[PDB]
């Protein structure tokens, strides 16, 4: 991985990183996936999660796939189905 | 000398210095534990 | 010699000075180095 | 094989790979497949699977064929027939 | 290159290229060998 360094002087602070807003990616083992809260994990079969963030959606590896924003208004319903193929 | 600021703690040495053209950020972790992290250019997370 | 001629000077076997002639202009360049050395602080690394 | 080696400094990483987006391919012998999750198969018959991903479909060999997404939407109904041939 | 030019060609280091440039006339050497394999009979004597 890399090594984003930001630096703050002035109120322009330069980085040779901030929040995700409301953005979630879906989590799996390929290579791990960690947090500086308190949980972190070294394994996994599919399972998405939104809510912290300090991770910097990398065209490397942002664990899969990444989606920002919440989108859906007021009166916007959805249906879902169960699925499955082959 | 080129712009330095080094910073020695008990054990590990962190080190932030954008030094003239060669960086001089290097933090090395000696956990004697049994662990030692000398990420001249690793994952870092550096802030000020 | 007659005239302006070349601009040689590349040694082969083990040896890295290649030649490089512009327009006439003699010109040669050595490469037996390519190894940087960054004194950081009480350490000094090479490369 | 080959050794696809990635990289990460900045948000722009280069490999001199990422999840394969409801991919399958189809299982068989012929020369192996593993997996760094848990599973792996030294040999088999005719058999597809789905899932997991971390493999690069290589035009060098990607198990027998690769198919990617998933297409069937909502109203798209499907019929199947027994077959066998000769 | 314009012209008629030099004669080039000596490998430094610990190689043993010469030039030798006779009025014109490019011409080089190479001594890497000075050794002389004398075979005497069934017994190859080597200086």
């Amino acid at each position: 991985a890399d090594q984003e360094i930001r630096l703050a002087q002035d109120p322009f602070p330069l980085y040779p990183q901030v929040v995700l807003p409301n953005t979630a990616l879906h989590l799996k083992a390929l290579l791990d996936f960690e947090d500086k809260n308190g949980d972190k994990v070294m394994a996994g079969d599919e399972w998405l999660f939104e809510g912290p963030g300090t991770y910097i959606p990398q065209k490397e590896v942002e664990v899969v796939e990444i989606i920002q924003a919440t989108v859906i208004k007021q009166n916007q319903a959805l249906r879902l189905r169960a699925r499955k193929e082959c | 000398q080129d712009n330095e600021r080094v910073l020695f703690a008990p054990v590990r040495m962190v080190t932030v210095p954008p030094r003239h053209y060669c960086i001089v950020a290097n933090p090395v972790s000696r956990d004697t534990q049994s662990s030692v992290l000398f990420d001249i250019t690793g994952q870092v997370r550096l802030r000020h | 010699g007659c005239g302006c001629p070349c601009g040689c000077g590349a040694m082969a076997t083990e040896e890295a000075i290649i030649r490089i002639p512009p327009y006439h202009y003699i010109h040669v360049l050595d490469q037996n180095s390519n190894v940087s050395r960054v004194e950081v602080g009480p350490k000094t690394y090479i490369r």
